[PDB]
């Protein structure tokens, strides 16, 4: 509803980081299993996740976070306000 | 104060208003069971709309903006909140109130059954 950039960019940066631990974590079983056990034929099934998934999003959202408050963006409409154009010109007409 | 007398006029109904010297005397004296009778002669004249013109007198009273020590909570004020609580069964009175001070009105006026509307009277165009 109302996230900065700053706060979107946080959601994807953690979104990747769970991604990418996610990965890590996976290949590494993934490798200790055939050293573990030793396969006959050598097949890789390629990378258990090659791209970020709705899950990943999901975790990253969890944590989602404002980190602008409503109070300080009032402020900014006061100041906004605080420029303002006068309240009696707004019909301004010449004579003719 | 002329808005309000225009909408009771239109609709036929008779007008209350309550200064605020009224409500300053009423704090002054700490005789705040009147606003009591004034709710009740609302409900004799009903339908009727009671103004409460200057609303915020008893605010200003206790040191402006800053106040006193104490909260937005006032004698007078309480009993009209609770005058306006009770006051719902009857549907004809109209609680009409009117500050030029909103900042310092208590908060508590404007919470549901109470002067919810809020409306902004501005400087008259041309």
């Amino acid at each position: 509803n109302g996230f900065s950039g700053a706060d979107l960019t946080e959601i994807c940066q953690r979104a990747c980081k769970l991604a990418i631990r996610e990965s890590i974590e996976s290949e590494i079983r993934r490798e200790r299993e055939r050293q573990t056990n030793p396969s006959a034929m050598e097949v890789e099934e390629d990378d258990p996740v090659p791209e970020i998934r709705r899950d990943h999003f999901e975790e990253a959202m969890r944590f989602a976070r404002r980190s602008v408050s409503d109070n300080d963006i009032r402020k900014y409409e006061m100041f906004a306000q605080t420029l303002q154009q006068s309240r009696g010109f707004g019909s301004f007409r010449f004579p003719s | 104060t002329l808005l309000a007398k225009a909408i009771a006029n239109e609709c036929q109904a008779n007008f209350i208003s309550i200064k605020g010297p009224e409500l300053l005397t009423m704090w002054f004296g700490e005789s705040e069971a009147n606003v009591r009778e004034i709710f009740d002669k609302a409900r004799q004249a009903a339908p009727c709309v009671l103004f409460f013109d200057e609303l915020d007198s008893i605010a200003k009273a206790r040191g402006g903006n800053i106040g006193d020590g104490g909260g937005a909570a006032d004698r007078v004020i309480n009993q009209i909140l609770t005058e306006m609580d009770g006051m719902s069964t009857k549907k004809n009175v109209f609680i009409i109130g009117a500050t030029n001070r909103p900042d310092i009105i208590d908060p508590a006026i404007l919470r549901p059954g109470r002067l919810d509307q809020l409306i902004y009277i501005p400087l008259p165009d041309e």
